[PDB]
């Protein structure tokens, strides 16, 4: 249907045509010995056939790293951030989410996930200028009914969180109608949910970010310690659908995480006593991996709770921390704070 | 005696050929293709095929390998330790492979390496290209122009500090626009797609004959999901390491691979384990794995027909990857 | 037999071949299989001379099979005696390695396969003064090894330029590449039966599973008949050629159903003559040159016997 424009003899053509392929994407899914019993002719012509094939399906620009590093406008994935809302939580970040590959929120209970994610949901209605994307968001609860309240307290107080934008076009923006909201309740609810409704929403352009209130909770429910192989399996599908997602349509990802103690009797945690949940296998997806943790009365006995933002790893971000506080208004990280 | 199965022929006309009864190469070279078309039922080109691929299918010794490995120099990694451990450096011609934890610094290796592989030969290098190709999208141009920026103020530093002519004459031309454009970026975001790439990589190396590098950042992404059939994936690896270090020889190169850990539940304490099952384990030249200990990253020499096993630590700094 | 051509046979003519080939009858086999009485009568053609050229066909196709003795007493010079450095096989081996046959050994990774196979040839290009080829499938060799092998047992520069041009080593990395080569070894060789020097005695392939693992796989059937066909010139070679032919391999399932056996399958494990299972110690004195060396096949002596071998103190 789409190799009949290459370049070729007209009896691999027939051999194909009677060996039943359809696309490139077919003829690269087999190998050579399994080409060469299914056209039952010679290598070299097998050889050739790959090479025009590789030919046709790319191989055109000489893409070089001045391309990438000059030309600004050009791959806006490699310079263009989504701001977090926050001037100290960006400079940490160096500007904000990547617009490609998942990033990872994970800690312990009330360390401030949940508004984390309010707050990213709601700046990405900002113009480029002000450090949005212009589109809505998604969001999907795993664990127990949305906040509505929250959110319309943060949005009611968003022009007092904003200080630097003017408010003359905050009222034209409408934040409640490009919010979407999804409930699931099994693993295999979430993975029919990435695999059908959130490709449809993310095509016709209503939202640019997807939000997974917790990735963890639907695996904790279903698999014990005897049955890795199967949640290894479930992990990997949904990781690679989130991101091949993410680098078609340029939307940021962001899953939240909980965490498991040490149990102290490896992966880069010494002296953590705690470490994000499912495993090493869900940790080979991801790119950007934070961690929120909130130090409990014996080191905030000071009178209010003591709050930090760490960087586990990232490519291009040496391990950092800085400290924040949840107000009326939102989070907001603590001036002056940011650990070298 | 040569026998036809030894031969690229195809099956019709192998089977067509043994049907008549031949089994030697040497009596159809000087038989007239028209009575051979005539005999075996077939028509002039097929015969006229055959024929050439029949009779289209060098002596180098110890001493020249020596002479030319000896020619070619080593991929300065920035790690003296790592340097010694390895002999001085990442070999030429050959497959490496790197593992380890994720969030350990194979990344910032390989943008090292594709750094590294720049530095002109009177400072000690090869002075060479790159080749970059990502299947996860992990490619950040910021960390390799800082890292670029600290091996252009190191180089600077011992070029002043030798005072000698010949070294400031390869440095005007050492900028940090024509470093970074030497560095040739692709993305496969399949494993098809990384498939047809590969088929498609000797003649982008026939077209640019100064690449000396080339760097496949991530393969077990690519293989690790959605596939069932096991044996669909062990015959595409093995193909693509056949691929990989026939280019390496070919082409005179140095095949970066990186992999993944896996645990293994042995015993009752469970170990970390590279990944890709255990017939992969010897489809790489050198494998190096990386530890973390104990809050001290650890580079261990694993497999090498060359040096013994050994261990090196290592950190990353803001300037890249460094020793001590 | 192709088409006619002259001097294959006295007393061959054109008139002959047509009508052979109009009676459905035209190479050597059924020429051979069907009676000559039937072609010499229904056709009309000479008795005679029919069957002298039958007699002459077969004579110069043919081996006549000779006497034992003789070529005993022959064989006993003709044969020769390679030690690497160990003496587990030697003893296991009637005192001496065989000079054509096929010996193999088959160990995982990081065994030290291409060590003994590099040691080997250091020990017979150097100590022997042989010419040997080494053929190389996933570039493992290294130039350095050998000449930090060599400087282990000399310790004069010219003894170690002068051993190293007489190992020659050919990269090839597809089946048809190695057939290509071996056929060439085996024409060049068969060129050179007047000289007495020069003649490679020992031929080592580094890998033979590399090579052909890709063709295997899937219901089809042309990967075992291409190793099978690799297999017969390799016996053809060693045994008609008098030389010594080591190559490598790989072990397989270790699960419950299936112990520790060599790769590609049963077909295979018919092949070569002799099976030496390198492997690696556990526990205390791990580590190192510390490998246990087996011997699983040798059809000559005695199997199940377990033995160390160091590699690091050794060269
Ligand atoms: N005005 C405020 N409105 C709401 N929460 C506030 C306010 N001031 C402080 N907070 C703090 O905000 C926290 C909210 O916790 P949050 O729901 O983010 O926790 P979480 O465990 O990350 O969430 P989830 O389990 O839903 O992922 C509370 O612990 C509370 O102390
Ligand atoms: N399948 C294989 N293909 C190639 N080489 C192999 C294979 N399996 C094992 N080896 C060889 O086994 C050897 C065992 O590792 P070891 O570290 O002992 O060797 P080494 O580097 O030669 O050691 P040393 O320099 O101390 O003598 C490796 O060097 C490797 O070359
Ligand atoms: N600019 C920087 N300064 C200092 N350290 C950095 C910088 N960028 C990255 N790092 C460190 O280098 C490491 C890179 O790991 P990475 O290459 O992402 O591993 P993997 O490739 O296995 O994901 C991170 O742990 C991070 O802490
Ligand atoms: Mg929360
Ligand atoms: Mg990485």
């Amino acid at each position: 249907m789409d190799l009949d424009l290459l370049d070729l003899n007209p009896r691999i053509i027939a051999a194909i045509k009677k060996a039943k392929l359809k696309s490139v994407k077919e003829v690269l899914h087999f190998s050579g010995p399994d080409l060469k019993r299914l056209t039952n002719l010679s290598s070299p012509e097998v050889w050739h056939l790959l090479r025009t094939a590789s030919l046709h399906l790319r191989g055109s620009s000489i893409l070089t790293a001045l391309q990438l590093h000059q030309q600004k406008e050009r791959f806006p994935t490699q310079h263009q951030r989504l701001s977090l809302g926050c001037p100290v939580l960006d400079a940490l970040l160096r500007g904000g989410l990547p617009l490609d590959g998942i990033t990872e929120l994970a800690g312990r209970s009330s360390a401030g996930k949940t508004q984390l994610a309010l707050q990213l949901c709601l700046a990405v209605q900002f113009p480029r200028q002000h450090g949005g994307l212009e589109a809505g968001a998604v969001y999907i609860c795993t664990e127990d009914a949305f906040p509505h309240k929250r959110l319309q307290q943060l949005m009611a107080q968003q022009p007092r969180l904003r200080t630097d934008v003017p408010g003359e076009l905050l009222q034209k923006l409408r934040f409640g109608s490009q919010i979407f909201i999804e409930h699931v309740a099994d693993v295999d609810t979430l993975l029919e949910c990435v695999n059908k409704k959130v490709p449809v929403l993310l095509s016709r352009g209503m939202a640019r970010l997807v939000v997974i209130d917790s990735v963890a909770a639907p695996f904790r429910c279903e698999f014990d310690s005897q049955a890795s192989a199967p949640r290894a399996r479930h992990l990997q599908s949904l990781g690679a659908t989130l991101r091949e997602l993410s680098s078609a349509f340029q939307s940021p990802v962001l899953c939240i995480n909980q965490v498991t103690e040490a149990m102290e009797e490896p992966l880069g945690f010494w002296d953590e006593r705690v470490s994000p949940a499912l495993g090493i296998t869900w940790a080979n997806q991801l790119l950007v991996r934070l961690l929120a943790d909130r130090l409990r009365e014996e080191e905030a006995a000071l009178g209010c709770p003591a709050r930090t933002l760490r960087v586990l790893s990232a490519p291009h971000l040496p391990p950092s921390s800085c400290s924040y506080t949840i107000s009326a208004e939102g989070v907001r990280g603590t001036p002056g704070t940011q650990s070298h | 005696q040569r026998d036809l199965v030894s031969f690229p022929l195809s099956p019709a006309v192998r089977v067509k050929l043994v049907s008549a009864g031949f089994q030697t190469a040497e009596e159809l070279l000087e038989v007239k293709p028209s009575e051979l078309s005539k005999e075996v039922g077939i028509s002039k080109a097929e015969a006229l095929e055959t024929l050439q691929i029949i009779r289209r299918e060098k002596k180098c010794t110890a001493l020249e390998l020596l002479e030319q490995e000896h020619t070619q120099g080593f991929i300065i990694t920035f790690c003296s330790a790592l340097d010694d451990i390895l002999g001085g450096g990442v070999p030429l011609m050959k497959t490496t492979e790197i593992c380890g934890a994720p969030g350990v610094g194979k990344t910032q290796l390989c943008m090292q390496l594709a750094v590294d592989v720049q530095i002109p030969e009177c400072f000690g290098g090869v002075a060479g290209e790159a080749v970059f190709i990502d299947t996860e999208g992990s490619f950040m141009v910021d960390r390799v122009v800082d890292l670029a920026t600290a091996c252009i103020q190191h180089l600077q530093l011992i070029a002043e500090k030798h005072k000698g002519e010949e070294h400031r004459k390869a440095l005007e031309d050492f900028t940090l626009d024509n470093i970074l454009s030497h560095i040739y970026y692709f993305r496969c975001r399949d494993y098809t797609e990384l498939l047809a790439q590969v088929y498609l990589l000797p003649d982008f190396l026939s077209e640019h004959s100064k690449v000396r590098l080339v760097i496949v950042d991530g393969i077990a992404f690519p293989f690790r999901h959605d596939l069932d059939d096991l044996s669909l994936r062990t015959r595409l690896l093995n193909g693509l390491a056949q691929q990989m270090i026939s280019l390496a020889n070919n082409h005179r190169l140095a095949v970066i691979l990186t992999n993944q850990m896996t645990t293994k539940i042995d015993r009752n304490q469970a170990l970390l384990v590279p990944a890709l099952g255990e017939s992969w384990g010897h489809a790489a030249t050198i494998r190096l794995i990386f530890h973390w200990d104990r809050k001290q990253r650890l580079a261990t020499l694993y497999k090498s027909p060359s040096q013994k096993e050994c261990t090196v630590l290592f950190q990353i700094k803001p300037q890249g990857f460094r020793d001590t | 037999m192709g088409v006619l051509r002259v001097g294959l046979c006295p007393g061959l003519t054109e008139e002959m071949i047509q009508l052979l080939r109009s009676h459905r009858i035209k190479t050597v086999v059924d020429l051979v299989s069907a009676d000559l009485e039937e072609v010499a009568q229904k056709c009309g053609l000479s008795y005679k001379a029919l069957v002298a050229l039958r007699r002459v066909l077969l004579a110069q196709f043919s081996a006549f099979p000779v006497n034992g003795a003789d070529l005993y007493e022959e064989l006993k010079t003709s044969t020769a005696i390679l030690s690497t450095g160990i003496g587990s096989l030697d003893k296991l081996l009637d005192a001496g390695l065989y000079t054509g046959e096929v010996t193999e050994i088959v160990g995982g990774p990081g065994s030290g396969k291409t060590q003994v196979c590099l040691c080997m040839a250091a020990n017979v290009a150097h100590g022997l003064q042989q010419n040997v080829l080494y053929v190389d499938s996933n570039g493992g060799l290294t130039a350095s090894r050998l000449l930090q092998l060599l400087q282990a047992k000399t310790q004069d520069e010219e003894e170690q330029a002068e051993a190293l041009r007489r190992i020659q080593v050919v990269h090839a990395f597809d089946i048809f590449q190695m057939l290509d080569v071996l056929q060439e070894l085996r024409g060049t060789v068969a060129q050179q039966v007047t000289g007495s020097s020069g003649t490679v005695k020992v031929v080592v392939v580094d890998s033979v599973t590399a090579v052909v693992s890709p063709l295997l796989g899937g219901q089809q059937r042309e990967g075992l008949a291409l190793m099978m066909q690799l297999a017969r010139e390799l016996k053809t070679l060693a045994r008609d050629l008098g030389m010594a032919v080591v190559v490598t391999n790989h072990i397989t399932r270790d699960r419950d159903s299936g112990r520790l056996k060599p790769a590609l399958g049963r077909s295979w494990s018919f092949v070569p003559s002799t099976r030496i299972l390198l492997d690696t110690i556990e526990g205390a004195g791990a580590s190192g040159g510390r490998r246990m060396a087996c011997l699983a096949k040798s059809s000559r002596q005695p199997t199940g016997f377990q033995e160390m071998v160091d590699i690091g103190t050794w060269g």
